[PDB]
């Protein structure tokens, strides 16, 4: 997938189909991260660097950061 | 084992580099530098107000006659200039007196 | 004899503030020194995220810097120039006056060649004060 | 296993690069990214293809230490400086130059005035220099 | 080496020594000189008397032709002995050195005081003649060796590099003799293993077309003053005269025999102008003649029989080849057992670096099965 | 503790060799390899020959 | 180069990484200054100054 | 700082592989040397046979 020009890197196969075939998958030994583990979402279950601080949030941040830096003059004007 | 980038310090490099590596390029831009302050290290006045200033040149202060008035006042008071001697004005110190009595 | 040309002639000791310089040099590393940060010409690094943190970091500064160190001698000589021509002048404004016309101006900017010519040629009949007001 | 680094690559991959042959081929046929052997080598393919060596916890037999006579040169000389001893060299003079860029960075976007405004209220105007003094006869 | 205090009082207090033994040297070497010079001139051949121009296939620039130019002087021993010879050239070094200092001098007037100040304090371009003890003379071939170890590496890599990023040997043979022409000094080089290199040189570079960057390494592999460098047909000039001198010594003592007649320290003398044997390795008689005897069947039996040397470029390599020492490795092997990003280990691993660990770990295959299992599943749904 | 590359790359970069490929050398070299005990035991046949001649 | 790096799927996963959660506060900044901008440059009581016409860059670069 | 570093770094790879195929060869030439000597010495039946001439059988 790509994130405007930022593409996500692909792991090329390496195992043949009929070595691949053999292989035994156990998620149980898998990290609670990667399981039912999706090349097209592999950070669904990754945990967020602060708890409770969603994407959204930190875009609202910023928009209220330019807020304040278009309106700070129309509340607290300054002289020349 | 001995290399002139890992062993020897900055300065003697640089030398090394434009001495025995690139000596010409080096006498060139020499020779480019002195062009350069020898005959475009030059602005008059006219120049400056056209187009030395960002916002344009703010002719309500004039800060170019008070530069040159600073600059005039301090050569004069160091070097000890007699700024009524006839040459600067032209006429003898009586006639400047006769002026200054009639204005 | 007064100064070696040798850069093995140290001046400090080979512990002098290890723990700072392993510190800036984890800071470093960390990012850079992958496989996938392969740089165009030690220029253009192959990490995403150098991109997506220095793209930003870069603007603001600059932008900060415009604002509030270059585009402001325009603001100031605008004001200047149209509310008497002094310093003065403008200063025997309100600072509420002043954000006025500041705000104008950046009317004006934001107009530039597309907005309305009315904000500086005046039409015919208007009696606003003109070009000889202060002269 | 550790988060460290490993030999850099460039992000080239070496299965097609034009010195492939310096890099030892694994038995799933990926080329490896050092000149050391390296089983789990894989490729990545981004816009571009990169080969990537993940390190992991590998046991390998390890021959005995040998004695300092059979591996050690005390051919040093005084100009010789060691790898490491210029990579601690680097990094402090690095270290002193970025705090020093830093305070420049901060002083020139954040404080030094342009100078010539056309209020008068920051920056300098210019002035002369190397103004005569004491030569009373060059006038 | 670097300048010292201890060596610049011993040049300033045998300043004046040396420079009175310098001038008797001059009047002794242009003696020498004068006797050489006239029986080149009156028994040379004409090429060599008329000094024949060479010129280059490409750019048509001059430069000294081994052949033509170099002549040897198989009858030299009548009228000059091997060790005026040798002094002669040690006169020529030293000379050169203080023809330098005196241009410059000479050319920045007084303000050379404090840069004769460094000159002084550093026995690399002092005279000989300014030694006048048993213990000084050491420090002075210290300080020599010194250099010639600090330069010669870096003309060897220059020659093999541009050989072998330009050209390959034809024949398994030239293939032996390159490979083991440039070995490290730690070990034996068989002469006649490596003689064809000569040839193959003189197939790809002549001693006529030496480039002038390779021929400042030369200059400083051999004590010679390179500063100012100026045209290549200088110090190229000097370095045959050198080397012609060196020839005819070599011949004389070939064909008389006088390396086994000589004493211990004149054979090792004359082993160090050859750039064959180092002070500072301290060989016995045993290694100096087996290193005369190895320059000799380098040399081969052409030389004697026509007085025709090997190709003085791969002729220089391999005298070198004794200054280039393994590279040093010093601290125990137990240093291996430390880990270099330690300081790293506080940061942890991101999200990409976990999934790299994830995908790229021991449960590698088992992943790649389950995510190649599962687009092909999506594919057939999509189909 | 790998000297000789160390220093080789170090003097091939110093003296205006910058470039890191070398296919001529490695074609020299490429084909080596150590011998089978078969091919051993024909390179000393051939060498007894050799010395018996 | 643009070789690799982590790549969020969507907008719920710019949280994940620190330099993502920095990129996406400055998307924010970006697109939220311009509707500050219509609010107040649009605005009833903004005023044009009455001076306008006594002086303008057009004359002065002129 | 930057370039020549770099440089070196790309250099290192391509220099240790050499190294490592000169050195196999180096090993393979010194076993390549090595032949096993058979020497012949004068059969004692001629030596026996000279004894019995002096015997005067
Ligand atoms: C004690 C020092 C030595 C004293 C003298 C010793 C004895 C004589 C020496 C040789 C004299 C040569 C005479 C001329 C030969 C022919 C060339 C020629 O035509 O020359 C024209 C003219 C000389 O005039 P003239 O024709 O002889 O007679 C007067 C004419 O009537 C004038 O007519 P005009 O119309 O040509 O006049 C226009 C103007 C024309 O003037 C020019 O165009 C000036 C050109 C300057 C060229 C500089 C060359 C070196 C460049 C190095 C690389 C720099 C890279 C960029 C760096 C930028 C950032 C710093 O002339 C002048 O005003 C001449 C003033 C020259 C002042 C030289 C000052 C050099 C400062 C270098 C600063 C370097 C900073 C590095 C910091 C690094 C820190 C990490 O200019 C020059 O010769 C320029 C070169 C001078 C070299 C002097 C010797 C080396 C430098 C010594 C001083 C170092 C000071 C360092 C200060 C550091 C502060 C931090
Ligand atoms: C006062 C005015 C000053 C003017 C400004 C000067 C500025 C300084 C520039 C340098 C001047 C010379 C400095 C003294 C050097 C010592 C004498 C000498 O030549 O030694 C032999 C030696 C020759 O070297 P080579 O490579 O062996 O020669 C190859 C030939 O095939 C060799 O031929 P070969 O293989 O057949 O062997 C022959 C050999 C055989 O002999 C021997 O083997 C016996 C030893 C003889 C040489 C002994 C040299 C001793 C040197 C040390 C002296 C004591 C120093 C004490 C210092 C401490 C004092 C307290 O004898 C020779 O070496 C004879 C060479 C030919 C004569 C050269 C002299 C010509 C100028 C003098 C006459 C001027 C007449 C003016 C008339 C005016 C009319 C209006 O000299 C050198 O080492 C070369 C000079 C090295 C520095 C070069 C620096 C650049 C020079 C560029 C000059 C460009 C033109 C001028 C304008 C400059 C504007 C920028
Ligand atoms: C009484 C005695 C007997 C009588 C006299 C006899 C004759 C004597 C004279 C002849 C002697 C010849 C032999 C000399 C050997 C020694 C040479 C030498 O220097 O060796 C390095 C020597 C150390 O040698 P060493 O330790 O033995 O190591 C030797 C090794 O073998 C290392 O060897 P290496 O090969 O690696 O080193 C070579 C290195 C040599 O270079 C160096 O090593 C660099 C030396 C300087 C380094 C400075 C570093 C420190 C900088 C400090 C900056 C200031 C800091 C702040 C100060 C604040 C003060 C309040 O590189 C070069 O050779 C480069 C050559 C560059 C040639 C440039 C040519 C330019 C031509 C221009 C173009 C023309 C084109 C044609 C145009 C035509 C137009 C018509 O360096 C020093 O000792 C450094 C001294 C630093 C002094 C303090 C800093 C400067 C103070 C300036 C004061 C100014 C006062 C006035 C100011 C006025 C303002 C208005
Ligand atoms: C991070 C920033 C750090 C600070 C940075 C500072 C700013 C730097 C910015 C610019 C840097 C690049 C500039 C490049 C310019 C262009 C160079 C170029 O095109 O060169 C081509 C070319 C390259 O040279 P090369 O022969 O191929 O080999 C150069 C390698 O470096 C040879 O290497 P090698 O390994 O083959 O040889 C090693 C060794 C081999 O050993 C030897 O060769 C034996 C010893 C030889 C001793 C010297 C013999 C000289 C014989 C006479 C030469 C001709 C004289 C002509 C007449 C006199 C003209 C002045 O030689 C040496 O150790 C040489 C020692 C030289 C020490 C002096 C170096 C300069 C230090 C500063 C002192 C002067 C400061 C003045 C300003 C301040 C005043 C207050 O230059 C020449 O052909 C040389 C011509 C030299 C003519 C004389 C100098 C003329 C310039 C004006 C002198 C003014 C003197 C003022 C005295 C004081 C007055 C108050
Ligand atoms: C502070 C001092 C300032 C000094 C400034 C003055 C300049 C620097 C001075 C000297 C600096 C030291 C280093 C110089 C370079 C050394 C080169 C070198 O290593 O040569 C080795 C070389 C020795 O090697 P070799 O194996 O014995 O022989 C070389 C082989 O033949 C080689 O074999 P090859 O196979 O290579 O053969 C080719 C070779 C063949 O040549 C040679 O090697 C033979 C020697 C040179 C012959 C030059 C004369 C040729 C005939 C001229 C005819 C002119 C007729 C005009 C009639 C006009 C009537 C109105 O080269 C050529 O073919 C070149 C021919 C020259 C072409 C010149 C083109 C000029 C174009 C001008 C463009 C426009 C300019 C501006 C507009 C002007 C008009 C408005 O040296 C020489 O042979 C002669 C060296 C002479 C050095 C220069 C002496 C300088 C004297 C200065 C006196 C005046 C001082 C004024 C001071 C003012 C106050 C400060
Ligand atoms: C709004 C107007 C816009 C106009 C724009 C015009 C274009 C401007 C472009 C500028 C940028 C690009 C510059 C490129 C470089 C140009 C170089 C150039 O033409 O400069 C020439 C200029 C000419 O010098 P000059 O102007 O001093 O000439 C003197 C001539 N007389 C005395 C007759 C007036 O060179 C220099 O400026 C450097 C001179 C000093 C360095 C050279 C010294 C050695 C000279 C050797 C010969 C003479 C001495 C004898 C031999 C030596 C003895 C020791
Ligand atoms: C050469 C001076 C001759 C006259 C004697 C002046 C003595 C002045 C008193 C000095 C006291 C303090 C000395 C401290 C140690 C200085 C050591 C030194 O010079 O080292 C240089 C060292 C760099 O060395 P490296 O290139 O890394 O390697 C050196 C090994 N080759 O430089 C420095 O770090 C700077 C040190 C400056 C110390 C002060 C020097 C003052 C010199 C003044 C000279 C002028 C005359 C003074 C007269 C004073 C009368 C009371
Ligand atoms: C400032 C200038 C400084 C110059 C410094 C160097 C000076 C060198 C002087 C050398 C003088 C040599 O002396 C000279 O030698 C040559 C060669 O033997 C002699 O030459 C003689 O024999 C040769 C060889 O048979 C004949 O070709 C020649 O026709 C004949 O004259 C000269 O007759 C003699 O005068």
């Amino acid at each position: 997938y790509n994130m405007l020009v930022f593409r996500d890197p692909k792991r090329r196969p390496q195992l043949s189909e009929e070595e691949r075939a053999k292989v035994v998958v156990n998620q149980a030994e898998w990290p609670e991260e990667f399981k039912d583990f999706d090349p097209d979402d592999p950070y669904k279950n990754s945990p967020e660097i602060i708890k409770g601080m969603s994407s959204w949030n930190l875009f609202l941040w910023g928009v209220e950061c330019a807020f304040i830096y278009q309106f700070y003059e129309l509340v607290f004007p300054k002289s020349i | 084992v001995y290399t002139r980038w890992k062993c020897d310090r900055l300065p003697v490099f640089q030398l090394k580099l434009f001495t025995q590596e690139y000596p010409m390029h080096a006498a060139v831009g020499i020779f480019t530098i002195i062009f350069l302050w020898k005959h475009m290290s030059h602005c008059s006045e006219e120049t400056e107000r056209k187009y030395g200033w960002w916002a344009g040149y703010p002719y309500w202060r004039d800060p170019i006659a008070r530069r040159n008035e600073t600059k005039y006042k301090q050569m004069i008071i160091n070097n000890d200039v007699d700024i009524t001697h006839p040459k600067w004005t032209g006429c003898s110190v009586e006639q400047l007196e006769e002026l200054s009595r009639v204005v | 004899v007064l100064f070696s040309t040798y850069r093995s002639s140290r001046l400090v000791s080979k512990e002098f503030l290890h723990g700072p310089v392993m510190r800036f040099r984890a800071l470093g590393e960390y990012y850079f020194q992958r496989a996938w940060n392969g740089t165009l010409n030690w220029a253009l690094p192959g990490e995403y995220r150098l991109y997506a943190v220095m793209i930003p970091f870069i603007y603001f500064y600059h932008r900060w810097h415009n604002d509030h160190t270059l585009d402001r001698d325009h603001v100031e000589k605008a004001m200047i120039m149209r509310w008497g021509g002094t310093l003065e002048d403008v200063r025997k404004l309100s600072a509420k006056d002043q954000l006025r016309v500041r705000c104008f101006t950046d009317i004006e900017k934001l107009y530039s060649a597309y907005g309305p010519k009315d904000t500086y040629l005046q039409p015919p009949g208007d009696t606003l004060p003109g070009k000889d007001f202060y002269r | 296993v550790g988060n460290g680094p490993t030999f850099s690559t460039g992000g080239e991959c070496m299965n097609t690069c034009d010195i492939q042959n310096a890099f030892p081929m694994n038995d799933r046929g990926v080329r490896s990214s050092s000149p050391f052997q390296e089983p789990n080598t894989a490729i990545y393919d981004s816009y571009l293809a990169w080969t990537y060596f993940q390190p992991m916890d590998v046991h390998i037999e390890k021959l005995p230490a040998p004695e300092a006579k059979y591996y050690q040169r005390h051919t040093k000389k005084p100009w010789d400086v060691s790898s490491t001893e210029l990579t601690e060299i680097q990094s402090r003079k690095k270290y002193f130059q970025t705090l020093g860029y830093l305070v420049a960075f901060i002083y020139l976007y954040f404080l030094m005035p342009k100078e010539k405004s056309f209020s008068g209220l920051s920056g300098p105007d210019g002035h002369w220099i190397m103004l005569p003094k004491g030569r009373p006869e060059l006038f | 080496m670097q300048g010292s205090w201890s060596v610049l009082k011993k040049n300033c207090s045998n300043f004046f020594p040396g420079l009175l033994a310098f001038a008797q040297q001059t009047q002794e070497a242009y003696g020498i000189w004068l006797r050489i010079y006239n029986r080149q001139q009156k028994y040379g051949p004409t090429d060599f008397v008329e000094q024949s121009e060479t010129f280059s296939p490409d750019y048509h620039k001059r430069f000294h032709s081994q052949d033509k130019n170099m002549w040897v002087d198989k009858e030299l021993c009548t009228e000059v002995s091997q060790k005026e010879v040798a002094r002669l050239m040690t006169y020529k070094l030293d000379m050169w050195r203080m023809a330098h200092c005196a241009g410059a001098l000479l050319a920045t007037g007084g303000y050379a005081i404090p840069f004769g100040l460094f000159w002084l304090a550093n026995d690399t371009w002092v005279p000989s003649s300014f030694n006048l003890t048993g213990e000084e003379l050491r420090a002075w071939r210290e300080a020599q060796d010194l250099y010639r170890y600090r330069s010669a590496p870096s003309y060897l890599t220059d020659t093999k590099w541009h050989f072998d990023f330009h050209a390959y040997p034809w024949n398994e043979t030239q293939e032996r003799a390159w490979d083991d022409l440039f070995e490290k000094n730690d070990v034996r080089r068989d002469p006649k293993v490596v003689r064809p290199a000569a040839e193959m040189y003189d197939g790809f570079i002549k001693f006529e077309l030496i480039r002038r960057k390779s021929l400042r390494h030369l200059c400083r592999s051999m004590n010679i003053p390179t500063f100012p460098m100026l045209a290549r047909l200088c110090n190229g000039t000097r370095v045959r005269d050198y080397w012609n001198l060196a020839w005819c010594e070599d011949y004389m003592v070939i064909t008389q025999r006088l390396h086994e007649s000589m004493t211990d320290e004149e054979l090792y003398d004359y082993a160090w102008r050859r750039y064959l044997a180092p002070y500072d390795k301290n060989l016995n008689r045993e290694q100096l003649m087996e290193r005369v005897e190895d320059y000799f069947e380098f040399l081969g039996p052409d030389f004697v029989a026509h007085g025709k040397a090997p190709n003085l470029v791969i002729l220089t390599n391999y005298v070198l080849g004794y200054y280039n020492d393994p590279a040093y490795l010093e601290g125990d092997i137990s240093e291996l057992d430390k880990n270099d990003y330690d300081h790293l280990a506080s940061w942890g691993k991101d999200a990409f670096l976990r999934r790299l660990e994830f995908e790229n770990g021991p449960l590698r295959d088992q992943v790649e099965a389950h995510t190649q299992r599962l687009l092909a599943e999506r594919a057939a749904i999509a189909k | 503790w790998c000297p000789e590359v160390r220093d080789r790359a170090e003097l091939e970069v110093d003296i205006t060799g910058w470039q890191w490929w070398s296919p001529l050398e490695e074609r020299r070299l490429l084909p080596v390899r150590l011998r089978s005990v078969n091919e051993v035991r024909e390179i000393m046949s051939k060498t007894q020959a050799k010395k018996s001649a | 180069m643009l070789l690799g790096g982590f790549v969020p799927r969507r907008f719920s996963q710019f949280n994940r990484d620190p330099c993502w959660m920095f990129f996406i506060f400055s998307v924010g900044f970006w697109l939220g200054e311009y509707p500050a901008m219509m609010i107040k440059y649009n605005a009833r009581d903004l005023v044009y100054d009455p001076h306008r016409y006594v002086w303008s860059h057009h004359d002065d670069h002129h | 700082d930057i370039m020549v570093p770099s440089f070196v770094y790309n250099k290192l790879p391509v220099i240790h592989f050499l190294q490592e195929k000169r050195a196999e060869q180096k090993l393979r030439r010194v076993l390549d040397e090595t032949y096993t000597e058979w020497t012949e010495e004068l059969d004692q039946a001629h030596v026996t046979d000279a004894i019995t001439r002096s015997l005067n059988i």
